[PDB]
């Protein structure tokens, strides 16, 4: 006979949250400001080395960022002394990024002009979850607050039969640099109404008017918009591996998480067959 | 080693409470217990 | 071939040992997929139905299925062709580079589509291609599983810790 | 003289008309027809429209899929997407395509119809005797 | 609907292999969204069995 607080699952204890607080924010929500965030560490400098990308709600008050990253950490199987040491230099990481994410402007200041102004940009992607790797290209509007990165994102996986870390992949990215124009943007003198670009390194990033004889794209550059999965070697994948600024836009390459089923995750684990 | 089970105690006594003070049982209740903005305006103009 | 995780146990436990404490290790080791490619662009061009210099000399004169398309007929064709305008011969490239495209992304879907339904199944741990009709055959490859020691867990069919508590109105 | 296809359409989309703008769509894509933006004029409008019902009526039965728009037509890729869902809704865009040909997300399959059992606490069910009868008594 | 999708995706693919932890990493990386509704969503349901 004993009283037992708890039976671990999967060397955890169970999450309790403060249920008032949850209401308390449940019901005075207005928006959903999203933080695209990028994790990234090699050996050659803290010991440890590991590669993410994440979403996070910049008007949330009630999940911790240490307890966060401390599942994280046991999610990728650290052991306990690696955890305990590295757990802080990852949470600054994180607080920083949320810190510097003033925001869209478009929002913060009233525009909403229902079509937005024309600012388009290219937004490039390069993908490499598994042995594949995306390559791809299109032109982007940031000024449309109509504009989410997810349904194109979830079209664009449907249409070519990727699985969903290529869709998360792709929504991050599209947010990245989104907003790396924008900070560019407002960074510099800017009111966002006016369009009136009034600058040199960009408004010559910015894709031309669009009026008529130009609908149609030319053969030569019709193949540069165009997905392309191409599939690599083990050499090119260590190479890869081993290798606001708008000239260099960062790629993606996480480090496989430890699932038995999923794709683009290792297959360390209690095997399906059950012995 | 345990909190949240205090608040779960308390929690239900209170909803006892007050069906109790309403003359309401909650239990058998009877009842079945159970429940972009462009794509609306397109197919409720639908 | 279908799928492309690294075939050795050993060198996937060693990795991640070697990276739960931090360090790396020499062998790759990529995640699980299916493999194949999609070379779009490598692949069917925009046709030029025009010659280099066609359209700046109409400028100065101020002028079943194949793939995706259907076939034509010599002499309804040459009639067609013959009433159009240069103007619109941009448009008909652009259409045929649509159908075509349209078409190989069919085609590469259901070649795809067939491949994840094989990693589900191998990662599940079915067989492969398990017909309606072999399923209790299925349950059957189960004994023999644990015969090819081996000891089921608890997370093994038919051997679960709780059993039925038959109700007394059942004799037996 | 000229070759001859054949199309369906469902009887509600019987207002759409090529050469033609119908008050359905300015008020289901409002972003072409406020005077505010060059690029999106009424005009462009209809070149981006009629290359994506002409391309797919020139096969009815393959997807046209908005990897191909974005591939042919230069202009912002969101607004492409949102074209080509409009279309599709309004029959339009892919009637013929037969099912399973459609495209799908890569998920895992489902486990709806599984069979499970409960773990129970230890004084959740009676202790019990007197196994009863079953059976009609002898007269 | 985000809410059913979401946790009868979490649900579906825990079920197809029990003897192994289903963590939120895999989640966060499969479908999209903001990682701290998931983050619940996932306590919630390893809290329920």
């Amino acid at each position: 006979t004993r009283v037992i607080p708890q039976v671990e699952v999967g060397n955890r204890k169970h999450y309790l949250e403060d249920k008032l607080k949850v209401y308390k924010q449940a019901m005075n929500e207005t928006s959903e400001q999203l933080v695209p965030i990028r994790l990234e560490f090699d050996q050659d400098r803290d010991r440890f080395f590991l590669r993410d990308t994440l979403l996070w709600n910049k008007n949330d008050k009630l999940i911790k960022i240490e307890d966060f990253v401390d599942d994280m950490l046991r999610d990728y199987r650290f052991e306990d002394a690696t955890r305990e040491q590295h757990i802080d230099t990852i949470c600054q990481s994180i607080q920083e990024q949320i810190q510097e994410f003033q925001g869209n402007p478009y929002i913060e200041l009233n525009q909403d002009r229902l079509g937005g102004d024309d600012l388009r940009i290219r937004i490039k992607l390069d993908i490499v979850v598994g042995q594949n790797q995306l390559i791809d290209q299109f032109e982007w509007d940031i000024s449309n607050s109509d504009n989410c990165p997810e349904e194109f994102a979830e079209s664009m996986c449907q249409e070519l039969e990727l699985p969903g870390e290529f869709v998360t992949a792709i929504a991050h990215s599209i947010r990245e640099q989104v907003h790396m124009y924008h900070k560019s943007l407002a960074l510099l003198g800017y009111n966002f109404d006016g369009s009136a670009i009034e600058d040199d390194d960009i408004r010559s990033r910015m894709l031309p008017t669009i009026t008529l004889d130009d609908v149609y794209r030319p053969a030569a550059e019709s193949k540069i918009f165009t997905p392309n999965l191409l599939q690599i070697s083990a050499a090119e994948l260590e190479r890869l591996d081993k290798d606001p600024d708008i000239a260099d836009i960062p790629r993606t390459f996480r480090t496989p998480v430890p699932s038995t089923l999923m794709p683009g995750g290792v297959d360390v684990g209690p095997s399906v067959e059950s012995y | 080693k345990y909190p949240e089970l205090l608040d779960s105690l308390a929690i239900l006594g209170m909803n006892l409470l007050s069906n109790l003070s309403q003359n309401v049982v909650p239990y058998h209740r009877n009842t079945s217990d159970y429940y972009t903005q462009h794509d609306k305006m397109v197919d409720k103009i639908f | 071939p279908i799928v492309t995780e690294q075939p050795s146990a050993e060198i996937r436990e060693a990795y991640i040992e070697n990276f739960a404490k931090g360090e790396h290790i020499s062998a790759i080791v990529p995640g699980q997929s299916i493999s194949g490619t999609l070379e779009l662009s490598a692949q069917f061009r925009v046709p030029r139905y025009h010659s280099k210099n066609s359209f700046q000399q109409a400028l100065q004169m101020k002028a079943q299925y194949y793939r995706g398309l259907p076939l034509y007929e010599k002499n309804t064709l040459l009639e067609r062709l013959k009433q159009l305008t240069p103007n619109e011969i941009k448009e008909l490239e652009h259409l045929h580079d649509a159908v075509f495209v349209n078409t190989g992304l069919q085609n590469v879907r259901k070649v795809r589509t067939k491949k994840w339904k094989k990693y589900w199944q191998y990662k599940a741990g079915i067989p492969i291609g398990l017909k309606r009709s072999q399923l209790d055959e299925f349950k059957n490859k189960y004994l023999k599983d644990v015969l090819a020691k081996r000891v089921p867990n608890p997370n093994f069919l038919g051997n679960c810790n709780i059993k039925d508590f038959k109700p007394p109105y059942i004799y037996s | 003289i000229p070759q001859a296809h054949e199309i369906v359409i469902p009887s509600y989309s019987k207002w759409f008309n090529l050469e033609k703008i119908h008050s359905i769509e300015v008020q289901s894509l409002p972003e072409f027809f406020t005077n505010r933006i060059p690029s999106k004029t009424p005009e462009v409008y209809m070149r981006y429209r009629n290359f994506m019902v002409n391309s797919y009526r020139l096969n009815p039965n393959e997807y046209f899929s908005v990897t191909t728009a974005r591939r042919n037509v230069s202009g912002d890729a969101a607004a492409l997407f949102r074209l080509h869902k409009f279309l599709t809704k309004w029959g339009l865009i892919n009637y013929q395509v037969d099912s399973k040909l459609l495209p799908k997300n890569i998920e895992p399959p489902l486990t709806s119809q599984y069979s499970t059992r409960h773990d129970a606490p230890r004084g959740l069910f009676p202790f019990e005797s007197y196994k009863p009868s079953v059976q009609l008594p002898d007269m």
